[PDB]
C-alpha cells in the first residue's frame, strides 16, 4: 500500500471525481476524509476559495496542497505496474500556489509592475493587465483610482502587494484580509 | 458600465 499512513480530504472537487479520488486514494492504502479533521495530510484542492483550503492555509501549515490530478495519475501508474518513486508524485502535482488567482495591479510604478507580472506567472497565476469582473486580486499601491473603485463596485479583493510575496512564500493563497491598506 | 478598466497608461 503506497499510500499506507497518507490521510486524504477534497475541496472543490466535483461529486464525480471525489467518488474517483476517494476510490483510488483508498485502494492506494490511505484513509479518506469527507470532513477535514485533525489527522488529513493531504487536501486535494479545485479552488483556494472554500472553507477547508482556508482552514489548511491558515492553521494547518503542515497540510500539503494537491492538485486534482494527483491521485488519478498515481493510481493509473501503479496499476500500471510502473515502480512508484519514494515520493509517490506528491512534489510534481502540488496545486500551483497561485491556482486560479487573476491578479490585477494599480498605482504601482515600473519595473515593480513587470517584476510582479513575472512572479505571478511563475507562481501559477493569470495576470490582468485589466481590471475585470473575474479578476480575484487587485494589488493596489493606494486605495484611490479608476482600478480601485470598480474593484469596490465589483466585491473584488483589494490587497497590498505583501499578500503576493508572502502566498508566494506559503505555497499557498493567503485570504485578503490580512493584507488590507491602511 | 464598462467590460474592463484599461491597463493605466
Amino acid at each position: 500500500k503506497p499510500l499506507k499512513g497518507f490521510v486524504i480530504c477534497c475541496t472543490s472537487i466535483d461529486l464525480k471525481q471525489r467518488t474517483e479520488i476517494s476510490t483510488k486514494a483508498t485502494k492506494l492504502g490511505a484513509a479518506y476524509r469527507s470532513d477535514f479533521t485533525k489527522d488529513v495530510t493531504h487536501l486535494i484542492a479545485g479552488d483556494f476559495d472554500t472553507p477547508k483550503y482556508k482552514f489548511a492555509a491558515k492553521s494547518r501549515p503542515d497540510i500539503k496542497i494537491m492538485s486534482s490530478e494527483w491521485i488519478p495519475v498515481l493510481y493509473e501508474s501503479w496499476v500500471q505496474g510502473e515502480d512508484l518513486d519514494d515520493g509517490l508524485l506528491v512534489d510534481k502535482h502540488f496545486l500551483p500556489t497561485l491556482f486560479k488567482c487573476r491578479v490585477c495591479l494599480t498605482n504601482i510604478g515600473q519595473p515593480e509592475r513587470s517584476r510582479i507580472e513575472n512572479y505571478v506567472l511563475k507562481h501559477g497565476g493569470t495576470f490582468c493587465p485589466d481590471l475585470t469582473r473575474d479578476v480575484t486580486h487587485l494589488i493596489a499601491g493606494t486605495s484611490s483610482g479608476r482600478k480601485y473603485e470598480y474593484a469596490l463596485k465589483w466585491k473584488i479583493n483589494v490587497v497590498c502587494v505583501e499578500w503576493l510575496w508572502q502566498s508566494i512564500q506559503r505555497n499557498a493563497v493567503l485570504e485578503p484580509q490580512y493584507f488590507q491598506l491602511d | 458600465g464598462v467590460m474592463t478598466v484599461p491597463n493605466t497608461p
